[PDB]
């Protein structure tokens, strides 16, 4: 809740009331995937014989 | 215009991307690991990495 | 059409291994609507003298059969694979290893050892515990299922009429084939 527009201190600023942010769980995904280009053709991985 | 069906006037060859030919449903052809791509005839590439 | 019929070729299915389905070879036909009797009497004359190859070429290489495309082939009747026996040659002998590694030697790489004359030799089966049976490969469909002449078509009671030319015809059913 800001109270007032304008940038400054004053008295209005002393009723601003502040909230937590948003809890945002950031990490590689479950048994990595997308980690590993699968079922592209154009990025399709190689296991061959020398 | 020119028909290109009659007269051989032929243009739009190069909107081809790739062709697959499968005979009796399941048996591709010409089969037999004969290309660099195992099952069609890949004529242009937008994306090569290999 | 009933003397000098066109024969039933045999449509092949290579999952199941089985032919699916013989239709008439309507799409090698040979148009004589614009010949004469010169002509006619001709092509009718190559007509006929194909069936007598098709008979021919069935008389050989066709296995002699009661029922007209079977659904499970026997194991003596498909071709199978039998191979020569591998011939191995292994590599170490396992007791003479144990002996130089219990009295502190550390053996590492690799007769093949300086240390054994011993050469031991295993010969093992190649093919299967089992002979295959069920469903023939498509070199066995080309030599069976050589294209079917019927001659004088559907004038024989009907249950001695050709079902299995129909690709919906189960033979232990007696029945074709639905949607569900």
């Amino acid at each position: 809740y800001m109270p007032t527009i304008k940038e400054g201190n004053s008295r209005e600023l002393m009723g601003q009331q502040s909230m937590p942010n948003r809890p945002n769980y950031i990490a590689f995904r479950d048994n990595f995937i997308g980690l590993m280009y699968y079922n592209s053709t154009g990025n399709m991985g190689v296991l061959a014989g020398q | 215009g020119s028909i290109p069906y009659l007269d051989g006037t032929f243009y739009l060859n190069h909107t081809f991307k790739k062709v697959a030919i499968t005979f009796d449903s399941s048996v591709s052809w010409p089969g037999n690991d004969r290309l660099l791509t195992p099952n069609e005839f890949e004529i242009k590439r937008s994306v090569d990495g290999e | 059409s009933k003397e000098i019929p066109t024969p039933y070729m045999w449509s092949y299915q290579p999952q199941m291994g089985l032919a699916a389905g013989a239709a008439q070879d309507y799409s090698t036909r040979i148009n004589y609507m614009s010949a004469g009797p010169h002509m006619i009497s001709r092509v009718n004359g190559i007509r006929a003298h194909r069936n007598r190859i098709l008979l021919e070429q069935a008389a050989i290489t066709t296995t002699p059969r009661n029922n007209l495309n079977p659904r499970s082939w026997p194991a003596a009747l498909v071709y199978q694979e039998s191979p020569a026996p591998t011939t191995v040659v292994l590599p170490r002998d396992a007791q003479a290893e144990v002996q130089m590694t219990n009295s502190g030697a550390q053996l590492a790489g690799g007769g093949r050892p300086s240390f054994t004359p011993r050469q031991a030799i295993l010969t093992l089966q190649t093919s299967s515990s089992e002979p295959r049976s069920g469903g023939i490969g498509t070199l066995q469909f080309i030599e069976e299922f050589v294209p079917s002449v019927y001659f004088n078509p559907f004038s024989g009671p009907p249950g001695h009429y050709p079902d299995q030319f129909i690709p919906n015809f189960d033979a232990v059913k007696d029945s074709a084939d639905g949607y569900d």
